[PDB]
């Protein structure tokens, strides 16, 4: 009845996709073989999976990477039987952290096959809600190929929703020197074609894991588990029934005030260790307050440095409307948090009955209540100011431009991307100013 | 998938390549006969990167052995792993190059380069996906320098798109294995700077010191030095060979590492390198490894990193290692050593992580650094070159083999340009 | 594979050749009959010897003398079966210590046969590296026929290396009155054709034997044994495998800066008696220090009277590259030992695994380490000044010119040779000048 | 190979040749019958130098016996070593020369010279490779002087290339066995100086003093004197006959001995020459022998070398000795006697060594000194010649046999030139 397509690009995209499909299989009871060993779960299952007459269930997934090693890891993992063998599409050589390479030279061979398989996936859908995209700005394959794929999908499908779950470059640390160039170019291309992209920060999730879950040396797995929890909370309204159901089109309509300002911040609560879960009640007011602290944001950006303009909360489990209504009135009433005056109603509420499922061996405590908070706010203007400063420092001396020029792009594209990002931050500070009357 | 063609020129390159293939076959569980006897399936998963699967499960290396004199190649063929190579790849000339770059490049080079390029071509067509090459050689030698320059130029002529990697053994201030090391070294870097994409500068004195200070070895032969160099090689090329939690192929390394097309001369390193007594006392941790690799005394080039500033640094980690404590320790390194990092690169670190460690060690790290302290080494080599060239001390031997003095002056001019190109970013603000 | 043709001219050359081939037979395990009674020794063996299908091994040697007595000593000695009977070339009458007689009259009769045998050996040689010539300047046969043979071999095989092992005329001791005439004329003819001539002095070896070996009755058997040790240390890189292999072409390239300055000074350490061998350690540092002392040089020339311009150390046995590296760095740091400023890297290093073999009944001690040091240095400019002064003293009154004129040469030859040696001495004092500006 | 043809002329030459062949056959182990009974193979290895191998193992000496009177050759043929020679080589006339150089040279020479030259030619053609000749003769005699000069001239005509030695018993200051000795000696050296290559001057008085002072012989007959001269012959000609560490042939001796073509007159010597008793007290060493030959009283010519200077010196050692001490003793000699060596010759000594010693002695050395002190002897002979020629005391005997007085004056003028040449280099600086 309502369907979504999840495209996983680059090492980050595919690894987060592995964690995500592990979580969906655990929630719907699908075995890694693909068979259901087992009433309300059937329609919830049908959204993200294509059923076959033999009883096997195939994910509505397209895994793409120009290097074969990570996808071969998937093809050797426990979920090898789950995925369609063809839909794991592999290129022959890596993008080498080069937006130019991934977008122009290497991506152009395999984009046609990727678009053909996305067309085949879309053909078997009754009503396609939209596309889910997973990648990282820093990666060359992720940046270039998600830019190319986003423009091609915007040309082809158009009106249907297109949601990204991108890994924003961390403020202090970075695993790649050319991250500013790759990030600036991909968000330059993404601004026109996207609908709503949800930022994620590795440093922020490390800080969350240390601070709350009381672990000390976390790894990508736990990070991808948290991101999987985010997308599961986001999609549970589509899959499971609920008191207040929310769709991706309504996510666009609520979270996006203007066409270019469509970058909310992910957040989950209650993130809490099993050891400390006993002492705390974890009621609706407690988790709702935990959502809005600066400490538990998954992007290293203090919301106190800016103002919210669109908050959207997705409660799941044993939750009543009056508790959330009182909590949201309280959070609106507080003076620490601040909202733009031109948005009197800055809260979107969604509720559903299914509580989250803890994966085996996970660090998250079992809880009968959970909430996922997505906030469009001006605090990301500071992060893009930092990223623009980094890009300016690199590009003033032409720090790495010859690698990009070799793979077929001009310096005019670099200047145009920087100009577009200047325009973006001017728009952010523009909307951040109060009304004249 | 993602193959590499290996070449080893000169005595130095041949011996280092031999020890490199010992280390690779050891960690992949391949006997000297070429039969597989390892335990892990991941060894077979990426064995095509370096080996071709012959009939009957025999794995031949994708190696090419070049030397204008026979002795090192005969020693390799008679060695325990001499059976593992293809006999056809043992391409070798009839008379040595001496220590003459001109003899290695022009006189014997025109003879043997045809045969070695046929071998390179047959290997390259045997590969379905060709990633970059990997040459081992010494700059100070005649054979290694000349053959390496001619091979590098021709391989770049015929394969312009693919990456080129070289592992070069450079001279130091306080040593000299041959008298004409400045001439051979200077001509080699002049030819390499435009052609190669990556050049890793190993120094014999630095490895001797490392063995004395850290490993406490009383009698380190060249076997231990080649062991360390092979350790760095296996470290850098691990991402193509095993699954990893943050992969980094060598094209990724080149794109991260070469800000400008000529500044591609790097400083390798490795950790841990503790002696037998010290591992009991020390507790191997990621902070310890980071401080060890970022220690100047650990570096395998004699130049001090503290004299210059850093451009780009690459830490390829190996073993079950956390991806947060690496990042925090790189943050502590950048905060503590900010005065040693160029500000116009905001973040200088390229992190990579691989799950499978070497030799049964629990944890390991391979360090690459594009520090500007290599300008001191190039200044030293150019100063010695000018000191000899003022008197034209040994030039008639090079002139007898055909080349002109204008080539020497052009090489000196290009080295001066390279040192100025390194100094201008030190002066930049 | 890689071959070297040994040639032995005159009494000194052939007697040293007897000692040298004795040492090679002892090292490779060849019996004097030519048969090997017995893995790594095979190729090592193939360099200097020619295989025969019956199992006998023939030296690649040409023994030449214009008198038959010494070669008949060879043909009656224990090694009579070893050598080719045809290669032992004997002239009818001696050169009478006369360069003109040995070069022109008696030389022209037998030079064709000598070159024919050399051509046949080279035709057999699969890969020829060069020629090893042994002679003495004082001898008439030696000097004259070596000059004739050297010019002929330069004309024929001028591409390949040519290495002379000449006995320099000693400063004080002498065995001939016309020795300065012979030495000046043959050096004049040899300066153009020689690639590098290693120097040996009977007085220096006498002093070495008396001081170090404590031998109060040293024979020319002892001197030829020491010279055999020198050449075996030089050629062990070609024969045996090693950590650092020095060939003749790189001996030439390292040691010879200019075409006319190609006269290194031989040296071996440890030279030590077996009686005192038990007390001293004989480490790499000690032997390296012993090499550079003035007393242990095989030429009576104090290196402190000049400056080193190219040193080449050939270690053999249980030797570590760190040990030799530290020793060479120490020797560079010392200031009593001085080097030309225009040669910043004055040291060539070679290492190989095979230790030296002590001959039965020898005077040297068995040692697991040995080093052969070869130094091109300006101290021998003093020695050429001495020889030129002696030539001036004799030729000013035409002391013995009538013999040379009778045997077919002009006084223009004497004048031209003196002028050439004056030019050589000038070149030496010129390159001894320190650089300015 | 390297044959020598020996001639003996005069009674003196015949007797010295007889003793010389006795010594040669003794140390080669050949019986007087000519059959070899020696023990060493080295004796037979070089027996062709002096002997022809006749059928049945009989060794015929390559000797030519000449005398115009038959008495001394009949004595030689009747002696124990009469059978050893070939009968045909005994060539003689029926009338002696008395003591007349004119009679020996012209009259009887014109008859006998043809026969002896066909004999010399028959021996010369048998040689595989003929080295130089030797002659024994007396300058004071008529037959020896005249026939020796005639053979020297004609053999130089026929064989100009070959070396040619002579051993002349020169006249003496005090003892004189012939009144016309000045005339005979002067004409003899006038003919010899143009033609010969080496001449060694023996002096009978010097032999008598050597015998009395060193050997202490109370009754030294001519046998002992000829024994010493034969010792010197065997010493000088040893390098062709036996193996040695330094071989010095006769042509080598000529090249080392003769600076200018006319100064070829040498003073020989020998050591050891100790008595019967003194052998027990004296420990024979190379220093002792070197000091003995360089002692003036040991010299076999009456001239004191201290009165002159040494142009060149040669020492042929025999036996076994380390040559370090030969060289150092020669240098101590040169340093102590630096006044006695001419400056314009930088080094005067020509060393040679042979393995086999003579007559079972452990050691021996033979000395040859070309020194300017021989000018004193030539001055004495020229003074006696002028004293007689002023009165023309005995010129009618020489004029009767054909020659003119112009010859006598020419010989005197050539002697004056010779002594002037000898004094010129003493005066040179
Ligand atoms: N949360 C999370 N982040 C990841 C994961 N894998 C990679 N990343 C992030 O991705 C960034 C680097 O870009 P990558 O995604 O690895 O590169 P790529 O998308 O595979 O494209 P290539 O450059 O061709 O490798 C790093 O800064 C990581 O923080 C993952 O599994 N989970
Ligand atoms: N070290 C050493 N030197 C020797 C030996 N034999 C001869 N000599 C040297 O040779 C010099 C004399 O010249 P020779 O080489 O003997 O003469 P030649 O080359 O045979 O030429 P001719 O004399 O004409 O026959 C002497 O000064 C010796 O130093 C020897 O066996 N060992
Ligand atoms: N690390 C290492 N260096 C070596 C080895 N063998 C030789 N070298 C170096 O190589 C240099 C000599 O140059 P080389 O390549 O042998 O000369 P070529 O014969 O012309 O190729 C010396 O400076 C040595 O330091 C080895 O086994 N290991
Ligand atoms: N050494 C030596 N000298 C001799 C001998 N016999 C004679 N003389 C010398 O020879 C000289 C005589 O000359 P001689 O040759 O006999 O006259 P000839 O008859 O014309 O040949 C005398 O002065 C003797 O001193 C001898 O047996 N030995
Ligand atoms: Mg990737
Ligand atoms: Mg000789």
């Amino acid at each position: 009845m309502r369907e979504c397509i999840s495209i996983h690009v680059g090492q980050a995209g595919v690894q987060i996709g592995n964690a995500c499909w592990e979580l969906y299989c655990l929630e719907h009871g699908i075995q890694p073989d693909g068979q259901m060993p087992s009433g309300g779960g059937d329609d919830s299952f049908n959204t993200f999976f294509s059923e076959t007459g033999a009883g096997k269930h195939v994910p509505r997934a397209v895994f793409v990477d120009l290097e074969p090693t990570v996808i071969d890891e998937v093809r050797t993992g426990t979920y090898r039987q789950l995925f369609h063998p063809e839909q794991l599409i592999t290129g022959k050589e890596d993008a080498a952290n080069n937006y130019a390479r991934g977008h122009y030279t290497i991506g152009k061979e395999i984009i046609d096959l990727v678009l053909d398989r996305i067309r085949k996936l879309a053909d078997q859908c009754t009503g396609l809600q939209g596309f889910l995209v997973f990648h990282s700005f820093g990666g060359g394959t992720g940046s270039g190929f998600t830019s190319l794929l986003m423009e091609r999908l915007s040309v082809d499908y158009g009106k249907k929703s297109k949601l990204e779950f991108s890994i924003y470059p961390a403020p202090q640390v970075s695993t790649a020197v050319v991250e500013p160039y790759n990030s600036i170019l991909t968000t330059h291309t993404t601004l026109e074609h996207s609908d709503c992209a949800f930022m994620v920060d590795n440093e922020a999730i490390y800080d969350i894991c240390r601070r709350n879950l009381d672990i000390e040396r976390p790894t990508y797995t736990n990070l991808n588990r948290l991101i999987s929890q985010i997308v599961s909370s986001i999609t549970a309204s589509l899959r499971f029934d609920g008191a207040l159901n929310v769709d991706l089109t309504e996510f666009q309509t609520n979270l996006v005030p203007y066409p270019r300002i469509h970058f909310p911040l992910a957040t989950y609560a209650p993130v809490i260790s099993a050891e400390k879960a006993y002492h705390e009640q974890l009621s609706v007011a407690e988790i709702t307050n935990a959502c809005f602290e600066p400490a538990n944001q998954m992007v290293k950006c203090d919301p106190r440095h800016g103002k919210y303009m669109a908050c959207c909360l997705l409660y799941r489990g044993d939750v009543v409307p009056k508790d959330v209504n009182a909590a949201i009135a309280t959070i609106k009433t507080k003076r620490s948090i601040q909202f733009v005056d031109w948005c009197p109603t800055g809260f979107k509420v969604g509720i559903n009955y299914q509580p989250p499922t803890v994966v085996p061996g996970g660090d998250l405590a079992k809880v009968q209540r959970a909430v996922c908070m997505l906030s469009n706010t001006t605090a990301i203007a500071e992060a893009w100011a930092r990223l623009d400063h980094k890009f300016d420092l690199m590009y003033a001396k032409r720090a790495f431009v010859h690698w990009y020029v070799g793979e077929g792009m001009e310096e005019g594209e670099f200047s145009e991307a920087r100009e577009d990002m200047a325009a973006l931050e001017k728009d952010y500070e523009e909307v951040g100013v109060d009304s004249v009357e | 998938m993602r193959e590499i063609v290996h070449i080893q020129a000169g005595q130095c390159g041949n011996q280092i390549g031999a020890k490199f293939w010992e280390v690779i076959s050891d960690e992949h569980g391949i006997d000297p006969t070429g039969t597989y006897h390892g335990d892990s399936d991941l060894q077979l998963d990426r064995i095509s990167v370096y080996y071709n699967e012959a009939t009957g499960g025999k794995y031949v290396p994708r190696a090419i052995l070049v030397d204008l004199e026979p002795g090192t190649m005969d020693s390799v063929r008679s060695g325990p792993f001499g059976q593992i190579f293809r006999p056809d790849n043992f391409v070798f000339g009839q008379s040595g190059a001496g220590n003459n770059w001109a003899k290695g490049h022009y006189t014997e080079g025109a003879e043997l380069v045809d045969s070695v390029l046929d071998v390179v071509r047959k290997e390259a067509e045997s590969c379905d996906c060709l990633q970059g090459f990997q040459l081992t050689h010494s700059l100070g030698g005649g054979t290694g320098s000349g053959m390496g320059t001619l091979l590098i130029s021709k391989i770049r002529e015929e394969y312009p798109d693919r990456i080129m990697n070289t592992f070069s053994v450079v001279p130091s201030p306080k040593v000299s294995d041959t008298v004409v090391e400045p001439y051979n070294a200077t001509l080699s870097v002049h030819q390499l700077v435009e052609n190669t994409d990556e050049t890793y500068c190993i120094d014999n004195e630095a490895l001797y010191d490392i063995c004395f200070r850290t490993l406490k070895l009383t009698t380190p032969t060249y076997g231990d030095l080649n062991h360390l160099v092979s350790a760095t090689m296996s470290g850098v090329t691990t991402c193509l060979r095993f699954p990893g939690q943050l992969n980094a192929d060598l094209r990724k390394l080149a794109v991260n590492m070469v800000p400008f097309p000529r500044l591609h001369f790097f400083m390798p390193g490795f950790a841990p390198l503790t002696s037998r007594g010290s591992q009991q006392y020390r507790a191997l941790t990621v902070p310890e490894l980071t401080q060890q690799v970022f220690d100047a005394k650990n570096m395998m080039a004699a130049c001090d990193p503290r004299h210059g500033r850093y451009l780009t640094v690459a830490a390829v980690f190996r073993g079950r290692m956390s991806m947060k404590e690496v990042d925090e320790q790189m943050l502590n390194v950048q905060n503590k050593n900010s005065s040693y990092f160029v500000e116009w690169i905001p973040n200088n670190v390229k992190t990579a992580v691989c799950d499978i460690p070497p030799r049964g060690l629990k944890m390991a790290v391979t360090f690459i650094g594009n520090s500007t302290a290599i300008q001191e080494l190039f200044k030293r080599i150019s100063e010695q070159f000018t000191a000899m060239f003022r008197r034209k001390a040994f030039l008639h031997w090079y002139t007898g083999e055909g080349m002109d003095e204008m080539e020497f002056t052009e090489a000196e001019s290009n080295m001066n340009d390279l040192v100025s190109e390194y100094q201008q970013y030190q002066d930049a603000t």
